RNA sequence: GGCGCCUAGCAGCCGACUUAGAACUGGUGCGGACCAGGGGAAUCCGACUGUUUAAUUAAAACAAAGCAUCGCGAAGGCCCG
RNA sequence: GCGGGAGUAACUAUGACUCUCUUAAGGUAGCCAAAUGCCUCGUCAUCUAAUUAGUGACGCGCAUGAAGGAUGAACGAGAUU
RNA sequence: GGUGACCACGGGUGACGGGGAAUCAGGGUUCGAUUCCGGAGAGGGAGCCUGAGAAACGGCUACCACAUCCAAGGAAGGCAGCAGGCGCGCAAAUUACCCACUCCCGACCCGGGGAGGUAGUGACGAAAAAUAACAAUACAGGACUCUUUCGAGGCCCUGUAAUUGGAAUGAGUCCACUUUAAAUCCUUUAACGAGGAUCCAUUGGAGGGCAAGUCUGGUGCCAGCAGCCGCGGUAAUUCCAGCUCCAAUAGCGUAUAUUAAAGUUGCUGCAGUUAAAAAGCUCGUAGUUGGAUCUUGGGAGCGGGCGUCCCCGCCCUCUCGGCGGGGCCCGAAGCGUUUACUUUGAAAAAAUUAGAGUGUUCAAAGCAGGCCCGAGCCGCCUGGAUACCGCAGCUAGGAAUAAUGGAAUAGGACCGCGGUUCUAUUUUGUUGGUUUUCGGAACUGAGGCCAUGAUUAAGAGGGACGGCCGGGGGCAUUCGUAUUGCGCCGCUAGAGGUGAAAUUCUUGGACCGGCGCAAGACGGACCAGAGCGAAAGCAUUUGCCAAGAAUGUUUUCAUUAAUCAAGAACGAAAGUCGGAGGUUCGAAGACGAUCAGAUACCGUCGUAGUUCCGACCAUAAACGAUGCCGACCGGCGAUGCGGCGGCGUUAUUCCCAUGACCCGCCGGGCAGCUUCCGGGAAACCAAAGUCUUUGGGUUCCGGGGGGAGUAUGGUUGCAAAGCUGAAACUUAAAGGAAUUGACGG
RNA sequence: AGAAGACGGUCGAACUUGACUAUCUAGAGGAAGUAAAAGUCGUAACAAGGUUUCCGUAGGUGAACCUGCGGAAGGAUCAUUA
C-alpha cells in the first residue's frame, strides 16, 4: 500500500525476462553515454533522460545497453545533481505547498498535505543520510529550502 | 508488508490442500523454501516440484498428493536445543508415530529424526503432518 | 494480535504486569488496601470482648433472627459482628466475655442469609462452643 | 636581497577598582555611630495607580479602564445667547 | 416592582405532593444574623480558663438579591479578629 | 561533566540474599524468619583501647530511652546465648543431666565448652501398624449336585445368636539382661495379663453438587440449617433428636495464606460486531519486525550393506618439520571480518531433587555392610556411584538460519623496481679506523597485473513522466426560486392555526391576487446501497491556486519499509471569546390549549444560537458498535475510474481519430446476490475464514455486576469541561443470541 | 620517664528549633452510595410503552424528565416504481 494513502494500486513497469541488447540497436554503449552526457547539461533529471532515451531513441535499459544505471554514469562523468532527484521533488512540492498556504490559512488540507510531504522528506532524508549520500549534518529548513529548488 | 516468506509459502500450501487442488503456486522462493520443500518431498508428503526462473525470485509450483494434514510454520525461529527438542516434539506433532519437525541446523535444513540422529540442535523453521 | 519477536520479553512481561492489576484476586492480595481494611488484620482468628448481643434479620426469602455478638477486638479495638452457630449457643454467651471469632467461611464475604457478616464465634471464655453445645464441658462458674 | 621559523605565543613596562579564599587575632565583639522593612492567619469594602471637604471627615466617598443604553447625516443632536 | 391561607409520607417531625384566593409578575441564580436580621448576646461548631467580639455553618431573610448579584489575585496612612 | 522511556531518580515492601520448599502434562504460580554458605545486629546511635584479626558490646567511653542498690555521698546495667518469667498476641517446650559422641579453645594425652549430646513437653509434620482370628450347629445364597420345581449334603461363601469354645496374641503390670556418662526408650526375656475379649474409635454427613433414609417423634418462615442452589409459615428426604446407613480412620472437622482446577492473566494458550472490550482520524520518535540473491554437483577403499545404503575419505596459508642445508615429518605465527546460534569439554560446596547398591524385622530413613569361623579367621571382601545445576563467564568442532562489514572521488588487492632514515648483532679476532646496500625498517616516485572492482530491480516502497478522473480543499465570482419585511394597485370579511379550539392578525383593508424593492439564509427536483476525502465532511455557475488516488510506463533511486509509547495536525453538532450580520427556524422565557395535575407533547410569539471572519474546546450510537500492513482461500451479475481489444449503431466529413452506445479483458475502489470454503453461542460473517491441525509483523485494549468514570492528586481550558484515575462497601448474578408462549393505545 | 589539665582540629552522639514527607484520626454542617419496610408523588423505559429509543452538547423543570442542534438504528423502513 501507499505510504501516506490508503491505496493499494498495481501499477507498475514489467521488465522483460531478456536482458539482452535487441539486435534492432545500432546505439553503442558510448553513444548513448553521450546522449545522457548531452541531456544531462541540457539540465534533465535521470528519470526524464531514461524516458527521453526509451521513447525517442529506441534504447529499452541504459544498464542493459551500457552495463551502469544512469545515475552512476553521471556520477562517474561529475555532472550527478547535488541533491538526488526524489528529494528535490519532494523538497519543491513542500515549498510549493508552503507558498499556497501563506496566503491560503483556511487550507486545512494543503497543512495535512503539507505534515505528509515533510514527513517523507525527513524520511528521505534519514536515509540518505545513512548512506553519506548526504553530509551528516544535512537538514531540512522549510524557512530555508525554498532557495534550494526552483 | 511481507516479512515471513516462508510463513506466507506454507500457508498457501495448506490452504491449496484443504481446498483440493491439484497444484499450488507459491510466489516469493527462496533457498529455505526449497529445502522445506526438498524435506516434505523425500518424506512423500509432497510430489514433484518446479522452479519457474525469472530474473526476480522465481515462483514454484507444487504437486499436492493429497497425503498432508498441515505444513504450518513456527514464526519466530527459536533455539532448539536437544534437551527441549522432545517438548516441542509432543507439542507440535500429532503423534510420536508420524509427523515431523523441520528444524534449520548447522549441518543444514532436515527434519528432527535426522537431528537427533547426527546429535545436533538449530533454530525452528516449522512442521508438517 | 500479540507480539511475537524474539525480543519483544521485555513488552511481554511489562503488559503482563500492567493487566494483571485488572483482576480482584491479585488487586487485593497485592494493594494491601484490603489487608488494612480487613478487621483481622490477615490473621486466621481474633480474640474480642463482646460488646453486646444483638439479633439481625434473615434475608429476603428467609425469616429469621440470626443470633449475632457485637464483639470488640483486642488488637487494633475494631468493633465487629460475629454470628453463633448453634441452636442455644448464645445462652453461653454474656456480656464481657473473652471470645474468639473466625472466619465465616468465604473470605471476608457475608454467606448466607446473615447481611453484613463475616465472622463466627468459636470459642468463649477459652471453652470451645462445641464442647458446650454437645455438653462435653461445663461454662467456668 | 642570498639572508629564518615567535605561528601550544613570548619579553619588558604600566595600571584601576572588584570579587573569592586562607592564616592569625581581640573579654563573641564587629551593618559597633549614622543609615536602616516587625512578621503571620483571616473577615468586610474598594479592582489597582489617581482624587477629595485650604481651617475637625483621606474614606468604603469621587474618578477610572471595562460594560450597557440613549440622541444625531448638518435645514442636524446637545448647549450658550 | 417581584403574594397569602389550608391539608398531606406506616413513630414523631418536616412536607416532595394536593386544594383554593389573588397579582402586572409573585424574588429566579446566588448570598446572609453580612457595612443589610427587629426578636438577638439567634442556634450549632471552633477560637479562650472564661468571648454581647472573630471565624465557619444553618436560614420563612422585621426589611438579601441580580448594571448590579456572587467571586478573585495584586494593592490600601480604609473597618475588624 | 555523569545517569535516564532499554524506566534513571523517588517511593513501597507484611524484602536479609542464595542453596532450596509447596504445587505438578508442558509452560508456570507462590513460599524461602528457619539448622548449609554469605551479610547485618546485639535497647537506639556514636567514638575508641588492646590485638594479626573488633568499630567487639557475656570490652570500654559518652549521650538518649528504660532500669538496679543506696546510709542519698555514690555504685552497677544490656538474655535478637541456654533454660526460665512478663507483655504481646490466633500463635510456639524443661529455671533437667552430661562433656560419654562430633568438634572447638588452651601452656595442653589430663582442664573447660547451655557449642553440642541426652532426656522432658510435643496429634508441626512424616513412616510402620492393634481394636481380632478360626471351627462347629442352627436359617438363607451359590455355575452347587443327587430323581424332571417338590426333598436332601458328596461341596463353597456370607450374615443373624448362642450354655458356643478352646486356640493366638499384644495394650498394660513387671524380674533380669541390654542400652547409656548415668539413666530413659526400643529390641530381648521371667511371671500375671481377653468373651459385652466393658481392654468400648472417633470425626463429619445422609436433597443436589457428593457416598449415604421419599424411616419415626418434636418444632411450625420460630428455633435453626445452609461454602452454593436452597430447607423450615402444622404430613420438613435439609432444623432438634432416636434408629439405620455413608466417607476417612487414630485421625477427622473448621478458619486463614497459597497452589492446581484458571485456556477466569493465556509465552506455550484467552478474548475485543452484538456478552466487558479497537483510540474520532492521520502523522510520528523510541520499541518491535523487515523481500529475494554469494559452494552445487562431481570422487576413492575401508563404507547408517561401488556393495550406484554409505561408519565415511572430503576428490587454510607458511615456519626451525626435532624422527644454513635429506624424502626418514608433524611444531612455532596468523586467520581471506565481528557476532548470535548449536554440540562438546572444563570450572561449577555439601545437604536437598532424581537415581545405583544395600532385607532398618518392612517403610520413612541411614550409609552402611557382606564371606566364612571347622575356634584360632594369630581375618578377608567391598561401598560411601551417577545425573541435573538456569542466566552470565571460559574452551574446542559446525556454518544452515539471522545481524554485521571488505574495492566507487579507488585513499583497492597482489607481484616487483626507484629514490628514503635509523639500528639488536659482524667477527675486514691485539685494542682502536670499523665498510657494514650488511639483517630489517623509515617515508616516498614511476609500473605490471587482477575477467580489475557496483547481485537483481520485489504483484515492497519513494520519486519523475502521460492522459484523465472526482459534491476532495482554499480564494474570488455568478445565478435560482422560496421566506420575511416594505411601498403602490384591486376586491372583499374574514384569515391563521388545530383532533377540536384558542393565543394572534383583521373595514385602520388582514388573508388573497398583481407589480416592484430590500435583507439574510438555503442550494430542491437531477441525487443513486454513485463519487471524493485520514476522518470530521463535501452538491448553483465561472475563474485562480496548490494537492491527490487509480491507471499507463521496457523511466529513475535501490530496501529507502510495516506498525507504532512520548509528541504533533485535523476533528460534526452544541458551547465560549471578539467583530460584523441577523431572513428563517428556534434552547431559555411568555401565552393559548390538553389534562386529575401538564413546569411537556400541540399552537402563537420569542432571547441565545443558527450565518460570515478570527480565536478557543476536543467531545458524539465520532458506527462497519468490526486496528493497520501482507499472503492465501468459491461462483455470478452489475457499478465508478483508468487502460487494452473487438461485430456493429450514432455525431460531423471525405476516410480514419475522437465522443455516445454494444460485447469482452485487466487493475484499483463502493457495494450486491449466491454457496455444506470455513468459522461462530447464535444472529450472522467470503471475513467475524485459513485457531487444540493453536506462532506472518505490529499497535491499542477487556477480566462478574455495581460503587464509578465517582473521590482525591496531577495536568489542560476563559468557562463549560477534557485526559489520567482509585478504594471502602455491596451483590449471585448482571448480561448475549436464539425458541415457545403471553401481551401490544 | 612522666599524670592531671588546657588551646586547636576531626569523627560526632544527643537536645532545642524549623521544614518536608508518611500513615492514623476528631469535626458543626453539606453532599453521595448501598439495604428494608405492598411509606408519599408521579409513570419515565420495555409494545409505535401510547411524544420511537439512544449518543454528544446546552438550557430548563418536584421528581422521574422536557426542549433545541448535530448524529446512530441497537427502528417501527434492508423495498416504492417515468
Ligand atoms: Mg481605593
Ligand atoms: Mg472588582
Ligand atoms: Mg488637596
Ligand atoms: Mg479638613
Ligand atoms: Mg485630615
Ligand atoms: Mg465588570
Ligand atoms: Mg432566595
Ligand atoms: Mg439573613
Ligand atoms: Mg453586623
Ligand atoms: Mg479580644
Ligand atoms: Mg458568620
Ligand atoms: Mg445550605
Ligand atoms: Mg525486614
Ligand atoms: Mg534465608
Ligand atoms: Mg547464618
Ligand atoms: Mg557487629
Ligand atoms: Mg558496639
Ligand atoms: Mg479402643
Ligand atoms: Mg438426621
Ligand atoms: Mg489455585
Ligand atoms: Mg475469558
Ligand atoms: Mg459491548
Ligand atoms: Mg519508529
Ligand atoms: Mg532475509
Ligand atoms: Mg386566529
Ligand atoms: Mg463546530
Ligand atoms: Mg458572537
Ligand atoms: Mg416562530
Ligand atoms: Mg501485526
Ligand atoms: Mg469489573
Ligand atoms: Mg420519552
Ligand atoms: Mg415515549
Amino acid at each position: 500500500g501507499r505510504m501516506h494513502a490508503p491505496g493499494k494500486g498495481l501499477s507498475q513497469s514489467a521488465l522483460p525476462y531478456r536482458r539482452s541488447v535487441p539486435t534492432w540497436l545500432k546505439l553503442t554503449s558510448d553513444d548513448v553515454k553521450e546522449q545522457i552526457y548531452k541531456l544531462a547539461k541540457k539540465g534533465l533529471t535521470p528519470s526524464q533522460i531514461g524516458v527521453i532515451l526509451r521513447d525517442s531513441h529506441g534504447v529499452a535499459q541504459v544498464r542493459f545497453v551500457t552495463g551502469n544505471k544512469i545515475l552512476r554514469i553521471l556520477k562517474s562523468k561529475g555532472l550527478a545533481p547535488d541533491l538526488p532527484e526524489d528529494l528535490y521533488h519532494l523538497i519543491k512540492k513542500a515549498v510549493a505547498v508552503r507558498k499556497h498556504l501563506e496566503r491560503n490559512r483556511k487550507d486545512k488540507d494543503a497543512k495535512f498535505r503539507l505534515i505528509l510531504i515533510e514527513s517523507r522528506i525527513h524520511r528521505l532524508a534519514r536515509y540518505y543520510k545513512t548512506k553519506r549520500v548526504l553530509p551528516p549534518n544535512w537538514k531540512y529548513e522549510s524557512s530555508t529550502a525554498s532557495a534550494l529548488v526552483a | 508488508v511481507r516479512m515471513n516468506v516462508l510463513a506466507d509459502a506454507l500457508k498457501s500450501i495448506n490452504n491449496a490442500e484443504k481446498r483440493g487442488k491439484r497444484q499450488v503456486l507459491i510466489r516469493p522462493c527462496s533457498k529455505v523454501i526449497v529445502r522445506f520443500l526438498t524435506v516434505m518431498m523425500k518424506h512423500g508428503y509432497i510430489g514433484e516440484f518446479e522452479i519457474i526462473d525469472d530474473h526476480r525470485a522465481g515462483k514454484i509450483v507444487v504437486n499436492l498428493t493429497g497425503r498432508l494434514n498441515k505444513c504450518g510454520v513456527i514464526s519466530p525461529r527459536f533455539d532448539v536445543q536437544l534437551k527441549d527438542l522432545e517438548k516441542w516434539q509432543n507439542n507440535l506433532l500429532p503423534s510420536r508415530q508420524f509427523g515431523f519437525i523441520v528444524l534449520t541446523t548447522s549441518a543444514g535444513i532436515m527434519d528432527h529424526e535426522e537431528a537427533r540422529r547426527k546429535h545436533t540442535g538449530g533454530k525452528i523453521l516449522g512442521f508438517f503432518f | 494480535g500479540k507480539c511475537r519477536g524474539l525480543r519483544t520479553a521485555r513488552k511481554l512481561r511489562s503488559h503482563r504486569r500492567d493487566q494483571k492489576w485488572h483482576d480482584k484476586q491479585y488487586k487485593k492480595a497485592h494493594l494491601g488496601t484490603a489487608l488494612k481494611a480487613n478487621p483481622f488484620g490477615g490473621a486466621s482468628h481474633a480474640k474480642g470482648i463482646v460488646l453486646e448481643k444483638v439479633g439481625v434479620e434473615a434475608k429476603q426469602p428467609n425469616s429469621a433472627i440470626r443470633k449475632c455478638v457485637r464483639v470488640q477486638l483486642i488488637k487494633n479495638g475494631k468493633k465487629i459482628t460475629a454470628f453463633v452457630p448453634n441452636d442455644g449457643c448464645l445462652n453461653f454467651i454474656e456480656e464481657n466475655d473473652e471470645v474468639l471469632v473466625a472466619g465465616f467461611g468465604r473470605k471476608g464475604h457475608a454467606v448466607g442469609d446473615i447481611p453484613g457478616v463475616r465472622f463466627k464465634v468459636v470459642k468463649v471464655a477459652n471453652v470451645s462452643l462445641l464442647a458446650l453445645y454437645k455438653g462435653k464441658k461445663e461454662r467456668p462458674r
